[PDB]
């Protein structure tokens, strides 16, 4: 009789994942007008 | 308050109690005819003849 043993090593198995995520943010609204230069009253003419 | 320049005939006569407290609103017509909003402008002034 012998009842010798063995040793191995440490095999061990994970599976590992990792998410994320996405958002898209728009703010707008109707034009009344718009930043100008030289905001002056005026006279057309034909 | 167009910003073209608006019948002519005669203006009116605005009439605010004495005391008491206006609040004043005048709309700005871009000059086509349309609302704009108040934008550029960075000073307002009221200047009600010899008065203040």
């Amino acid at each position: 009789t012998r009842v010798h043993s063995y040793r191995g090593v440490l095999i061990i198995t994970d599976e590992l994942t990792v998410e994320a995520g996405s958002r898209v943010s728009l703010s707008g609204y109707v034009s009344d007008g718009g930043t100008s230069d030289v905001f002056t009253i005026c006279r057309l003419l034909d | 308050a167009p910003m073209n320049g608006k019948s002519n005939n005669c203006n009116e006569i605005v009439k605010i109690p004495f005391d008491s407290s206006c609040l004043l609103g005048v709309k700005l017509y871009n000059c086509e005819n349309k609302r704009v909003n108040v934008n550029s402008v960075e000073a307002a002034f009221i200047t009600i003849d010899t008065a203040f």
